[PDB]
RNA sequence: AGCGGAGAGGUA
């Protein structure tokens, strides 16, 4: 059998791209495909928030006298947060700011590993001349879905759920090639969508390396 | 442990033979002490104990002294289940 | 006029996409409906009905399980089904429905005994609430007795 | 309520008559439904006639009703519980299927509550609030005719009950009508 | 306190240990049937579609309690004739009441039809496993006449 | 057949009756059933509908 | 395992005293001392009684004769 | 807000009181999660009575069939706004519409039995969004009674309880604003003369967001209250 | 069609047989996608005429 | 007396 | 992170040798229809296998025909042909033949041996013929693919099914690990042309999916 | 161990 490589990664945007594959034989257009959806969907490596601690806040139902939304709205703006690390597998991030604004990701103190990958990404309005929000976010790595009820203490410390996965829509769409003399091969054209905190060549790599160990569950490796 | 059901009308010998005593007065609760009366709709010496296996006036609170019933107030100490059918 | 908006945007006039299954990957024949409804969770939460009881508290004037949630009662085993183990020919299913898992006190105890201790036995007795009954029958004017 | 299926048989030879109906028009509930798992009164005598189809106890299952119905048989009669004749119950050969298993009732599977289930329960489903043009070619069988023929030679009836039956080509009763008191009959 | 052993040990005595179930309004005799559990993660009772048409109960809310028979003799009653194998016949009428109601036959009314052109017509095949091998592979139409050996 | 349960008695002949009394066909139809165990003769019923 | 009890039926035209029958047996395999006359498969006593019926060797009558053998058993022992 | 609306759900959310509608028009002074503040447009404006519109909106507390009565400002500071205008979203609106459920993404297709009689599936898209994720308010009530062997009270003085059921308390026996307890966790030690503290319902979950205590006028206030 | 199972083969291959149908039914059913739409009730153009 | 408790009231009733 | 709960079979449970039924536990949540329908695709429609493709007939030229003393047909001599299981060497293709005469059902015992040619089923009816001046002649070519090739895509034509398999349906189901919540059970059941083994009939479509992430492996 | 009656709304 012919083989598949990757022919390009097109990086049609910041956020997602297109991967390209070739050749296939026929009939492994829709095994890959659907097989490599299934598996971007299923388990990628991901970088969510899991605690934020907010000053002087005892309970996350209540209010903080300088900033116009609720305690629960920042919880799910920073649920909606996105942030790439390397080098560890947990971290802590601060954000300290004042004054009449928004509170834009990029107050968030960025250390060597930190990277926000949106900073355009809002989290709150604050309103009044003089006053602050000061937290503290833990953020680590993860997989899948892990709501904050099934995982396993101090009262100031929150909890949110967490969205451990990178990836927002899958698609791929089969078709023939430009293969040199010969017939009913195929070209390969992913097209995932991604946060931002995923290089495509990693997730293709780390999603066949997954189910490639789920074969190799009972062949053994070449 | 048994057969058939019969029923009947009701001689004042036959009341007489169910009951344990002439119902007299129509106070029931204290409600200051939660102790019922002498002889109210409630009453210890009628129809036995409050609790288990005591005399309304507290003297047998002994499980020896099953069966006899009491002089200060009355009482035959029994199960409080006996103040159930009687 | 939803057809001329639909034409306004890029989806098709007759509405219906063709999709694909995420297990097989290939395409559902006769494209189908989607769309965007609106819609509402409402106030019947499970675990606003979910319930259960193994033996809790009893009742007063009937030793007889309480009844409700908020109250950790049992079920009632109401009539209609007591004449449907009638159609069945469950005979000591019905006997331990309404006597020993509902009303005689002595024979629960016995029940209880023998579950923890690995024999499945009834021990019949009476039922209470009957006894109840001819308490309060025999609280009117009328003898009423058993014979031997 | 108080109805057990207590002994084994009756030893009788009451019961009743089964006949498919025909409220006067076409069949609307066919013998072979009514007949269906319920045991004869007596044998059945076939229209060959003084030939004996089936004995006079036997469950009459699908072959027997097959059989019942290639030799045309026109009225069966069959115990039924109305005539049985138990005491303090109801025998198992005046019952016949228990219609959830295929055989005879078990002594004692109380088919007063099961009936008064499966009548009741379709309540929740129910609703709440010239001439005669004869339809298909066969013979014509008239019951309990007193008659005359007129003038003109047409048929008139003196008496009411007269009951008039177009029997088919074979010998069973497939249309049933009302002749009243001085009807002008064609036939 | 909710171990992990006791899960083990409910997993033990859920054997074999079947149950009754009641929707209800309990109209005809088959509103209590039994059952046997099979443990779910959730927090409602899973129901085998058939036995729905014979409870009278859709799935729009409806709530069914559940009983447990405890003495030996009241499982050998619910396993000998309160089990669902057993009622799949009416005491109404012969008919049954384990009927495939509405998902099924739609599934059944889209299988077994015929158009008269399509993908495959009037080929020859040894076997429904070619047929079925032919539909998996998506060469021949689910609905498209054709000779096939039977047996 | 549970409607047509009971049933009256037009002549109580050897029986120990009421003639205008009614009372179950069970119990009558054993009453004059045992009856006919001596030579005498029982009650004549009559059922009733109710 | 279980699905029916149809065989059992087939063995014990009552479907009645199948039940009295393997309450029985099996009240005899639970508080007495008795092994299955069957291999198990971890069941428990019911499936195990019912199954025992499938295979024919128990019905009312043996049981008959084992609380009769058994019984005289306790006569001898009884001396 | 719900695409398919009716033109009925801008009047529904008015008229009841689950918003806040600006009786004169203006501009915003001051917007917070607390309060509302409103500068007064000079033609609206009494002459005497010098005044600006001052509104408290209500946070979260309890509705009557226990869910979440709240009310979410919709404005940004430095906004004009018009008498007669909402101001506050309260519960289920948006934007001053009526907005009771959420839109979703639907396809009428028979799926493996599992939307079999009127059943829905629903895609784990929708719990990851927490866009039907609720809140309920559940308010318990422990009481101090005047009874037989003296009153009972309410201090930390507990009888034969584990210690995580000790530490979860204050030093006066009140669990603190804030403690996520679970099911069986003891929320007021309430002792009796001879132990019926008050404890969560079984099996439930949740947040302590207020406690409130009141008091006979001739009793003890303890250091809590 | 499950009547005439009961009838012939008894009880076990009735009961088992109705389980294939009714997974095989949502198999077809689920892979078949017979959805509905607005363009699929057909309006008759005589309508108006009888009208 | 219907069913399994038929065969006991044959036990019974045949005892008496 | 990346550590996931990797099966291996719990048992290969079998009715005969042409068919079996392969269960697998416990498969993170998910990944059951993952295998089950990637397996699935592969043997179905992609394995090496040899079958025959064309064969003409000694006196028929033309597929609505008959033949005398021949009991069949020769529309469904073609079906017979579709069931013999054929084993070639590393030729790609050749052809065989059947002559005979004579009353019976000429079998798969009559087939020419040809050597490396190899038949599971000598026991396999191929047609019946009835008299002894009957006789059977024809001419019968095998060849090498790789997948189900119908003959309206493709002297008789024949359908060409090369796979070794004949049915193959994964049925995900739940499995339990002690404090875990969902897992697929993925229960395999799989007949053959009785040409290979159920076992390793799965371990080429292993090894073939293997073969087809090789530039993707990143080493382990 | 501490749970009876009204009245109101809803659930299938
Ligand atoms: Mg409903
Ligand atoms: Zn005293
Ligand atoms: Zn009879």
């Amino acid at each position: 059998f012919l083989k598949p490589r990757l022919v390009d990664i097109e990086q049609v945007s910041s956020t997602h791209a297109k991967v390209t594959l070739e050749p296939l034989e026929r009939g492994f257009g829709h095994t890959l495909g659907n097989a490599l959806r299934r598996i971007l969907l299923s388990s990628m490596p991901g970088c969510a928030v899991t605690e934020v601690e907010i000053d002087g806040v005892l309970h996350e139902y209540s209010t903080k006298e300088g900033v116009q939304e609720d305690i629960l709205e920042i919880l799910l703006n920073l649920k909606g947060l996105a942030v790439r690390v390397q080098g560890k597998d947990e971290v802590i991030l601060t954000l300290n700011k004042s004054g009449i604004g928004p509170v834009t990701a990029a107050d968030i103190t960025h250390d060597g590993d930190v990277e926000i990958v949106k900073p355009q990404h809002v989290i709150c309005h604050l309103t009044d001349e003089n006053a602050s929000i000061s937290m503290r976010i833990k953020v680590q790595r993860g997989r899948g879905y892990v709501p904050a009820s099934t995982r396993i203490r101090p009262i100031g410390r929150l909890l949110v759920d967490a969205c451990y996965s990178p990836v927002e829509r899958i698609a791929y769409n089969v078709e023939a090639a430009r293969v040199e003399q010969r017939t009913d091969l195929d070209k390969l054209v992913i097209e995932m969508e991604t946060n931002g905190t995923i290089d495509p060549e990693e997730a293709i790599r780390r999603a066949a390396t997954i189910l490639a160990e789920q074969l190799e569950a009972f062949v053994d490796l070449e | 442990e048994f057969d058939a059901i019969k029923i009947a009308l009701a001689s004042p010998d036959m009341i007489r033979s169910w009951s344990f005593g002439e119902v007299k007065k129509p106070e029931t609760i204290n409600y200051r002490t939660f102790k019922p009366e002498r002889d109210g709709l409630f009453c210890a010496r009628i129809f036995g104990p409050v609790k288990d296996y005591e005399c309304l006036c507290g003297k047998y609170k002994r499980l020896k002294h099953r069966g006899v019933i009491c002089e200060k107030c009355g009482v035959e100490v029994t199960q409080t289940k006996v103040r159930r059918e009687r | 006029e939803i057809k001329e908006l639909l034409k306004l945007g890029d989806l098709p006039t007759s509405g219906q996409i063709r999709l694909y299954d995420g297990r097989t990957g290939e395409q559902f024949e006769r494209p189908v409906t989607v769309g965007y409804m609106y819609m509402l969770k409402l106030n019947h939460l499970v675990d606003d009905k979910m319930h259960a009881r193994s033996t809790g508290s009893y009742s007063l004037v009937t030793q007889q399980p309480l009844g409700g949630k908020a109250q950790f009662g049992g079920q009632r085993f109401g009539e209609m089904e007591v004449w449907a183990l009638e159609a069945y020919g469950a005979a000591y299913t019905l006997q331990e429905m309404l006597t020993v898992k509902s009303d005689d006190v002595n024979g629960r105890t016995k029940m209880y005994k023998n579950i923890v201790d690995g024999n499945h036995q009834m021990e019949p007795g009476m039922p209470e609430s009957f006894n109840v009954l001819l308490k309060e029958i025999r609280s009117l004017g009328i003898n009423i007795e058993l014979e031997d | 309520q108080d109805l057990v299926v207590t002994e084994d048989d009756c030893g009788t030879h009451e019961g009743i008559m089964m006949t498919p109906v025909i409220e006067g028009g076409d069949v609307k509930e066919p013998l072979r439904d009514r007949v269906l798992g319920r045991v004869t009164a007596e044998d059945v005598l076939k229209p060959g006639t003084a030939d004996i189809l089936v004995p006079r106890n036997t469950l009459l299952h699908e072959q027997w009703c097959d059989l019942l119905e290639e030799n045309s048989v026109d009225a069966v009669k069959v115990r039924s519980v109305v005539s049985c004749d138990t005491d303090f119950g109801v025998c198992a050969h005046c019952y016949g299927r228990d219609l959830a298993r295929g055989h005879i009732i078990n002594k004692g599977e109380a088919i007063g509550v099961i009936a008064a289930q499966s009548i009741g329960e379709p309540g929740t489903q129910l609703t709440m609030r010239s001439s005669i043009q004869v339809k298909n070619k066969g013979s014509i069988k008239l019951s309990n005719v007193k008659s005359v023929v007129n003038s003109s030679g047409k048929l008139v009836i003196t008496s009411r009950n007269t009951e008039l039956k177009l029997i088919d080509e074979f010998g069973r009763t497939k249309e049933s009508y009302k002749v009243p008191y001085g009807a002008v009959l064609a036939k | 306190r909710e171990e992990a052993v006791v899960w083990d040990i409910l997993d033990e005595v859920i054997r074999e240990h079947p149950v009754l179930l009641n929707r209800a309004p309990t109209l005809h005799r088959l509103g209590i049937q039994a059952f046997e559990p099979v443990l779910i993660e959730g927090k409602a009772i899973q129901l085998h579609p058939l036995v729905c048409a014979a409870y009278n109960a859709d799935f729009d809310g409806d709530q069914m309690a559940v009983h447990v028979p405890l003495t030996l003799e009241a499982q050998l009653e619910a396993r000998a004739l309160m089990m669902s194998t057993n009622n799949i016949l009416s005491p109404a009428n012969g008919e049954p009441i384990i009927v495939p109601s509405q998902d099924v036959v739609l599934g059944l009314y889209y299988m077994t039809r015929d158009c008269v052109n399509a993908k495959g017509e009037g080929m020859v095949l040894t076997g429904p496993k070619e047929a079925e091998r032919l539909y998996r592979s998506g060469l021949a139409s689910l609905h498209a006449r054709v000779k096939v050996r039977i047996t | 057949r549970q409607m047509l349960r009971k049933a009256t008695i037009v002549n109580a002949g050897s029986s120990d009756f009421l003639e205008g009394e009614q009372v179950e066909y069970s119990r009558v139809k054993i009453a004059n059933r045992e009856l006919e165990a001596n030579g005498k003769v029982g009650a004549t019923y009559s059922r009733d509908l109710l | 395992a279980r699905v029916t009890v149809q065989d059992a039926v087939e063995k014990i035209g009552n479907r009645f005293d199948l039940v009295l029958v393997a309450a029985r047996r099996a009240r005899q395999m639970q508080v007495g001392g008795k092994d299955p006359l069957v291999p198990e498969e971890n069941d428990k006593t019911t499936v195990i009684a019912l199954r025992e019926i499938e295979e024919g060797l128990i019905n009312n009558q043996i049981l008959d004769v084992r609380e009769r053998q058994e019984q005289q058993e306790q006569e001898a022992a009884e001396l | 807000k719900p695409l398919v609306g009716t033109g009925m759900e801008r009047a529904v959310a008015v008229d009841s009181g689950v918003t806040a509608v600006a009786k004169r028009g203006g501009v915003v002074q001051y917007v917070d999660a607390s309060r509302i503040v409103i500068k007064v447009n000079e033609d609206e404006m009494y002459p005497g009575e010098a005044g600006i519109d001052i509104y408290n909106l209500t946070k979260y507390t309890r509705s009557n069939q226990n869910t979440c009565i709240n009310q979410m400002p919709c404005v940004s500071l430095g906004e004009p706004v018009e008498r007669g205008d909402v101001l506050a979203d309260g519960p289920s609106t948006d934007l001053g519409e009526l907005a009771l459920g959420q839109n979703m993404r639907v396809a009428f297709m028979p799926w493996n039995g599992y939307n079999f009689e009127d059943s829905i599936l629903v895609s784990e898209r929708v719990v990851q969004e927490d866009r039907f994720t609720t809140i309920h308010i559940q308010e318990l009530a422990c009481v101090s009674r005047d009874t037989k062997l003296g009153p009972e009270e309410i201090t930390a003085d507990i009888p034969n309880v584990g210690e995580a059921a000790l530490s979860k308390l204050d030093e006066s026996g009140i669990v603190y604003i804030g403690a996520e307890v679970t099911g069986g966790d003891i929320l007021v030690g309430k002792v009796t003369p001879k132990d019926s503290s008050l404890r969560v319902p079984n099996g439930v979950s949740g947040t302590v967001i207020d406690v409130q205590v009141f008091t006979r006028d001739g009793v003890e206030k303890d250091k809590r209250a | 069609m499950l009547n005439t199972c009961y009838r012939i083969l008894g009880l076990k291959p009735t009961v088992i047989f109705a389980d294939q149908i009714m997974y095989t039914g949502f198999a077809y059913a689920a892979r078949s996608g017979a959805s509905v739409g607005i363009d699929d009730m057909v309006i008759p153009e005589k309508k108006h005429e009888i009208i | 007396p219907a069913g399994t408790g038929y065969a006991y009231h044959q036990d019974r009733m045949r005892r008496r």
